[PDB]
């Protein structure tokens, strides 16, 4: 008797079913833990163990329980990954592991007055960084660009420009660009709790910079479900950090100077007047890489375009491969 | 005894870095010219 | 002077290139 193998099957061609049905909004698993070691997931979905990295994506809204994942490869292997709020409820059961750890005053308490962990030390706290674990996204990744200097400077207005240049010709159809400028340095995960919606009860958040650099992601979904990147350059764009966890996590390609004795050789290209930017274009460099900058996966160094443009074609055409 | 003193990393420092401005400023040159 | 240098800077020429696998073939 199997009266899941009706079902189960069933399931299985339902998750991923029409296969050629586009996958919806990104589920992206961050917690690693032993997906095979107790076997569970409705489908009895044996997915390999999860982890940090891989960019799933949930179409399948069977059951809240579990859901499906889309990581970012060619076939998008779908198997019943735990939920953002299961996530954290299948890393809660191991707490008491380690002999009923918690409040409890292990330490020989076998006899008279014992101690089990009252319902305190689970997540029933920690509200300050209260997280969802999975982070909900969109369509491939986009890519973000960063150099050593400041955006809208000499160096920057002709050559900033250059990083695509050939994109624009070369990589369509897979890749858009959607030049924007706006100040996306207030909320990377979520910090408000009142976020842009009036403007009439004089609140002092509509008094500051708010609502164009708030829903940046909800305008953009047009053009990220579009199976498109993002490509922008405003005045906030400039370093590691805040970009790092903010609304969309960075794919960062680096357009460095490398050695700073040619950051300053360069600076002065046509004469002088680095007025604008003179000190703070040499710790330009020494605001983001003098610290282990832990970023910057592709490197756009080079003292060439033709060799950089293959350090960044190769990647994002790879990349792109995937989501097919 | 006197490339202890490292006087051939001054030459071997000078060869990189005039090498990697030519190519630095003729992309910067090109950029200017795709235009906005 | 110049074959040091030469073969102490074409050296890191494959070094540097031929690594253009490394980030993808790993």
């Amino acid at each position: 008797e199997s009266a899941r193998r009706e079902v189960e099957s069933q399931a299985q061609q339902q998750l991923e079913r029409a296969k050629h049905k586009p996958v919806a909004f990104a589920v992206r698993t961050n917690v690693s833990y032993c997906g095979v070691l107790d076997e569970e997931c409705p489908v009895q979905g044996s997915g390999v163990n999860f982890e940090a990295k891989d960019f799933l994506h949930i179409k399948e809204k069977y059951s809240n329980d579990w859901w499906i994942g889309r990581l970012v490869k060619e076939g998008g292997d779908i198997a019943f990954i735990p939920s953002p709020q299961r996530l954290e409820s299948i890393r809660l059961k191991q707490e008491q592991k380690a002999r009923r750890s918690g409040n409890p005053s292990s330490l020989s308490d076998i006899g008279n007055r014992r101690s089990p962990p009252p319902s305190l030390a689970k997540q029933k706290q920690k509200q300050a960084e209260h997280v969802p674990p999975y982070d909900v996204v969109p369509s491939m990744r986009p890519v973000v660009l960063v150099g050593p200097s400041l955006k809208g400077y000499e160096v920057t207005d002709m050559m900033q420009k250059a990083l695509f240049d050939f994109l624009k010709h070369r990589f369509d159809g897979r890749i858009s660009i959607t030049r924007v400028t706006a100040d996306l340095s207030l909320a990377k995960r979520s910090v408000l709790n009142n976020p842009g919606k009036r403007t009439i009860i004089e609140r002092s958040s509509a008094r500051s910079s708010i609502a164009e650099v708030q829903s940046e992601i909800e305008r953009i979904f047009e053009l990220a479900k579009s199976l498109q990147l993002v490509v922008l350059d405003a005045d906030t764009i400039n370093h590691p950090a805040q970009l790092a966890k903010t609304s969309l996590a960075p794919i960062i390609v680096f357009v460095k100077v490398s050695s700073p004795k040619v950051l300053q050789r360069l600076i002065r290209s046509r004469g002088k007047s680095q007025m604008k930017h003179l000190t703070v274009q040499m710790m330009a460099y020494d605001k983001l890489v003098q610290c282990p900058p832990e970023s910057f996966d592709v490197i756009l160094d080079e003292n060439q375009l033709e060799d950089a443009c293959e350090h960044l074609a190769e990647y994002l055409e790879v990349y792109w491969r995937a989501t097919h | 005894k006197a490339k202890a003193r490292g006087d051939f990393q001054k030459l071997r420092e000078k060869q990189q870095l005039e090498e990697d401005l030519k190519g630095y400023l003729d992309w910067i040159t090109q950029a200017e010219d795709i235009d906005p | 002077d110049a074959e040091s240098l030469t073969s102490a800077q074409k050296e890191e020429e494959e070094e540097k290139e031929r690594k253009k696998l490394a980030r993808t073939a790993s």
